[PDB]
């Protein structure tokens, strides 16, 4: 149960680096934006779900790389692909390491 | 060293 600080870019109505490509894709038309307001949001990670909530069981994989800011993608579940924007790299990755073991809570 | 990290579901 930790919280963090992130900025939101958008949603939609094999490995990690396709779903890099469908961000991309769905950026270069105008579906999701590149740059977001600065508008800063709470992404506490917790047992019971990303605290709006997503389940533990139903999502999939997280991606977070550079689109000196970088991105976010998760996969809930038809599927689902929320997009979002972290300050630096190493955070980005450091939110990954909560569910590293938040999987292994369930 | 890293550059783009993953976790995957079991």
């Amino acid at each position: 149960c930790a919280e963090f600080r992130i900025k939101y870019v958008g949603a939609i109505e094999e490995g990690p680096l396709d779903l890099i490509n469908y961000i991309d894709v769905a950026q270069q038309d105008g579906k999701l934006p590149f740059v977001p307001p600065e508008e800063e949001f709470i992404m506490g990670v917790s047992k019971y779900g990303i605290k709006h909530r997503h389940a533990l069981y139903l999502i999939i994989r997280m991606v977070c790389y550079d689109d000196g800011k970088s991105l976010l993608a998760l996969k809930t579940t038809e599927y689902s692909l929320w997009v979002y924007q972290c300050n630096s790299l190493e955070q980005a990755q450091a939110i990954c390491k909560v569910l590293s073991t938040a999987f292994d809570s369930v | 060293k890293s550059a783009v990290t993953t976790v995957v579901n079991p």
